[PDB]
């Protein structure tokens, strides 16, 4: 039925208009707190910025270490196929859980590996990839 | 999944010297939202 | 009837703004921002070049237009069926959209100076573009020392 | 409409200290696009 598809289109447009509204509002009104001087300071500043944005959008964002095998195993525990999830991430691909609830985005600060974890009770998509990775770029551009 | 650091310095950056007309939806997309919802509600 | 068309409109909207957002992110990732400062005119120049960098790759035109002198205002609004109305909106500092999704005019102020960010397109420009293009003006300010 | 300055000072800034996995569509939106086009075809 075209009804269902239509509700899906409508939901997509509303949701990403709202999330884009939030992104733009924050770039305009929220002071960016810049942490620098080491990988861990940078990582903290990125984590806080992602959080500031996810908090106002009905989804959670986190910056997860993805350096040591211990880090990798921690991340992938709660997934159906951890070895496979890990291969994808190692290969540097975005990983989308099929049901639309989790995006995992391999991310690098200087020479340290992380994964930006995005979850949502409704839906996350490539639009969220684009918005959240844009912010990591803005963070880098705002450094001295 | 919550990296924290001792940090050498703290800074605050802001968008300040300028201001912009605030948000409003366009007629184009307002029409699309209205028609969507009126059609969704018409199958149901 | 009214359903096939609306479906094409939804589909077009989602493709277009996915594409424009792909471009925006790609440029934030790979294109250096060139930051002009030292005066109101340098600042306005840098904002104009940044908007242009992005619009150039997106199938729409962006400009930063003076909106101080009546001459500036008339230049802007003579392209419109109701200039007095367009002008009153802009003067009162509100965004102006045409009914057809081809023009967005966004009052913008640098220190004491008034401008209007003009966005036009042969396909479509909406509030999404307002959001992207105003986002960029915010990134510009944040990148200043 | 093209404001230019007489003697600007310029600063080139670049996203460098970080990098990210590159773009890939989610299955969810891939499905929506496919179903749209298959329905649009169906009139």
């Amino acid at each position: 039925d075209t009804r269902e598809i239509l509700e899906e289109n409508n939901e997509m447009l509303h949701m990403y208009l709202n999330r884009l509204k939030t992104y733009q509002y924050l770039l305009k009104n929220e002071p960016i707190h810049v942490y620098y001087g080491s990988i861990d300071a940078y990582a903290e500043g990125i984590d806080k910025l992602l959080k500031t944005y996810a908090d106002k959008m009905n989804l959670t964002a986190s910056l997860c270490h993805y350096s040591t095998q211990a880090d990798k195993d921690r991340l992938t525990e709660h997934m159906d196929d951890p070895a496979d999830v890990q291969t994808r991430l190692d290969r540097k691909d975005v990983y989308y859980d099929q049901y639309g609830k989790v995006v995992l985005i391999p991310f690098t600060i200087e020479t340290q590996n992380y994964v930006i974890k995005l979850t949502s009770d409704s839906i996350v998509t490539e639009f969220d990839y684009l918005l959240f990775t844009s912010l990591t770029s803005i963070y880098d551009l705002v450094l001295p | 999944c919550e990296p924290r650091a001792a940090k050498p310095f703290k800074i605050l950056k802001k968008r300040s010297t300028t201001s912009v007309a605030s948000y409003q939806v366009s007629p184009h997309t307002a029409r699309i939202f209205k028609e969507n919802e009126r059609l969704i509600d018409e199958y149901k």
